[PDB]
RNA sequence: UUUUUUUUU
């Protein structure tokens, strides 16, 4: 607005709800040491996951949102339990969910699988973290669960904060659940 | 046409010809009928995201043909000129003299429509490495045109050293495993891009970006092998053109010159869309291929390998054709040519032009006549039967004495198997 | 906006588990996640876990328990027709159709399964009703809200005179 | 699928 013939309106409306079912497939590992205390940790290290990403634009969002997941709902190993020198910690997940965005209009999706390596040193903690997803849409006429649902929330607490731990501007629509609004990065 | 009536009968008939090939199409047909060359492209990515996409698909050997085009799209649309004449043809025009125009304001944009791929995107990539991108698109699109191990690496040899003159730490792309880029060539937008990038490359050849031409000279003349055929023997010969029409001698080149030989399809003007028929979509099947012109084309060769020519030891030998008599028109023409030098004289100081002194004879005899025209040769021939003389086949047997290289099925190998004999 | 929606409503609420419980508070914590994976309607879900709601206060045992107390075993089930007011905007139509959802609870100290058999659907009548605020048995205190936030639902304790359901975020 | 110098900045 503050120049003229900068875009005007933007009739095709991408400003609007739009859901996108899918199946994903998750794994997660991270290594360190000085075993790994409280859960704002967890998400201050997985936050480090694509400090340089190389890939597939279009699915920024969903790979930000299963990495939110993955690391809400790690298992550590008995290692950690038995001993404290090189503890590691570990999770999977697989399923079928339906999100609602208005980032825009992603395009077609392919069931390739994507892995990412990257070491982190935040302050006290360092260490590496090493993920492999595969996200891909489905057609079919099932009644998936919301993505939302499959977080038990029984750990941590608030969705605006955390989905902001990952670089996730949502939204808290009283009448339904969370929509996506953005990615601030 | 003519009537061929059933005798028995009496009746009336019209034999017409079965159609295994296609039909035929001129230039001049598509600029009658619409005048605006189409170019479909997308443009809703920023550049550096196809900087991203492009760049990273090649890196693993996945890209896209729609992110390319686009690519080049955007990358060259900053590169223009100055101009010098009134370029036109086919009843179009381009500019005046004394403006500027870019490398797209040849060929009309529009908006692709539909649904489009994904890519591999990356966050850092140097502007400085668009000099040599399209330069690298262009000579893969080079390279994968013939099929063949040994030429296949020379000619990517010789694109690593043009990126390397140039920005040199670059590295290969899509590298030496899983081939891509072959099936580009069946698509249209990519062809027309480098046909575009070609002519305007070719006219301006002073421009400082010059070396982009490394990656589309097999563009131009392309499908158009009888007219180079044709231009060579002009060249080898000597003569003019019209003592090359006369000395045919067969009506199977001389349909092909009539089907060549048009008032419209303006040749010999090399700012003009002819060369270019093919890629630009102006036609299917040009009428100068050699599929169509097969008698043309062996014959032209034939005369040129007879003539102590270089390029006519690896032309292709078509079949479906009578060898038997274009061989022998070609074996009189060029006997005719290589065994009489015309010696006359040409610049004359006033009023003292040298006139041939020759009214007295003594060549009733067998001896070659002197000269050369078709009239006084087609009569020695007739008067000496049909046979060759052995003389002729001395002369051709020691014009192909020596042959190093051969291919199977070339014209050289027909020569050296039916000739050297 | 005060909107009054009708409905009739069955719920049939069953809990298993070892380690029977002792305090209300831990049976609330177990039965307030009975929907994990929800995959019902979605104009729905909130309904749903008011009606949860009553299953609490319906706490039941039965001669199962009394015969054995290594199976820890709660009954419930109730039905009627009830409006409630809500300030949720506009609810879409609604079918009359059974759901059914049975899920794994673990707390720690308390593990077993729970299972929620609902159906609530339109209430065409023209007839007045009760409030299905004033419907349920905890006349108790004036924790009604600390109970409801507890499961995670929102509601207002002001002049209104009623505990008319808020909002979602009931996810904490 | 075209093509038909293991010619070509």
């Amino acid at each position: 607005k503050s120049y003229f013939g900068v875009d005007e309106m933007d009739t095709y409306d991408p400003n609007q709800l739009r859901y996108e079912k899918f199946f994903f497939t998750v794994k997660m590992t991270v290594r360190s040491n000085r075993p790994f205390r409280t859960y704002s940790d967890v998400a201050a290290a997985v936050s480090h996951w694509d400090h340089m990403y190389i890939g597939m634009a279009g699915k920024r969002p969903f790979y930000k949102i299963l990495a939110f997941l993955g690391s809400s709902n790690l298992k550590a190993t008995p290692a950690v339990l038995a001993d404290q020198g090189q503890p590691e910690y570990h999770a999977h997940c697989e399923g079928r969910a339906y999100l609602p965005h208005r980032m825009g209009k992603t395009p077609p999706m392919l069931n390739v699988p994507e892995h990412f390596r990257r070491p982190f040193n935040i302050g006290l903690y360092k260490g590496t973290i090493e993920l492999t997803m595969t996200i891909y849409d489905d057609e079919s006429l099932e009644a998936a669960p919301m993505i939302w649902d499959h977080f038990n929330s029984s750990k941590f607490s608030d969705f605006r904060e955390k989905a902001l731990m990952f670089g996730l501007i949502v939204e808290k629509k009283a009448s339904g659940a969370w929509v996506l609004d953005s990615i601030s990065h | 046409s003519v009537t061929v009536k059933r005798i028995i009968d009496n009746t009336v008939i019209v034999p017409k010809l079965p159609a295994n090939e296609d039909p035929v199409e001129y230039p001049a047909d598509y600029f009658r009928k619409s005048k605006e060359i189409p170019l479909y492209i997308n443009t809703t990515k920023s550049l550096s995201d196809l900087r991203g996409y492009v760049y990273q698909g090649l890196k693993s050997g996945n890209v896209s043909i729609i992110h390319v085009n686009s690519y080049l799209y955007g990358a060259l649309k900053d590169i223009r000129g100055k101009l010098d004449k009134d370029w036109s043809s086919f009843g179009i025009n381009i500019g005046k003299a004394g403006d500027t125009i870019g490398i797209f304001d040849l060929v009309s944009l529009k908006a692709l429509d539909g649904v489009l791929p994904d890519g591999v995107s990356d966050a850092s990539r140097t502007s400085a490495d668009d000099k040599w991108l399209p330069l690298y698109l262009l000579g893969l699109y080079r390279v994968g045109r013939t099929q063949m191990p040994e030429y296949r690496k020379k000619l990517m040899d010789g694109l690593t050293n043009q990126c390397k003159m140039i920005n040199e730490q670059f590295e290969p792309l899509v590298p030496e495993g899983r081939d891509i880029f072959d099936v580009w060539g069946n698509d249209s937008n990519y062809t027309k891009i480098v046909a575009a990038v070609d002519m305007f490359f070719h006219m301006f050849k002073k421009h400082e970006c010059a070396s982009f031409r490394y990656g589309t000279i097999v563009s131009r003349f392309k499908d158009c092998a009888a007219l180079a055929t044709f231009g060579h023997l002009c060249k080898i010969t000597g003569m003019s053109t019209e003592d090359v029409t006369t000395w045919i001698l067969n009506r199977e080149v001389a349909d092909e010159m009539v089907q060549m030989m048009l008032p419209g399809q303006e040749i010999d003007k090399a700012d003009s869309y002819m060369p270019y028929l093919i890629d630009f979509g102006l036609s299917s099947k040009s009428p100068y291929s050699s599929v169509k012109n097969p008698a043309f084309h062996f014959w032209g060769q034939l005369t040129a390998l007879l003539l102590r020519s270089t390029r006519a030891r690896n032309a292709r030998q078509p079949d479906d054709i009578e060898y038997t008599s274009l061989t022998t028109a070609g074996l009189l023409y060029a006997y005719a040519v290589g065994s009489s030098a015309d010696l006359a004289q040409q610049f004359c100081v006033g009023d003292n032009k040298y006139t041939p002194d020759d009214s007295t004879g003594g060549l009733t005899t067998n001896a070659p006549p002197q000269g050369r025209d078709v009239v006084e040769w087609l009569g020695w021939f007739e008067d000496q039967n049909r046979k060759p003389t052995p003389d002729m086949m001395q002369y051709a047997k020691r014009a192909v004495m020596s042959l190093q290289g051969l291919r199977e099925k070339t014209i050289g190998k027909y020569a050296k198997s039916e000739f050297d004999k």
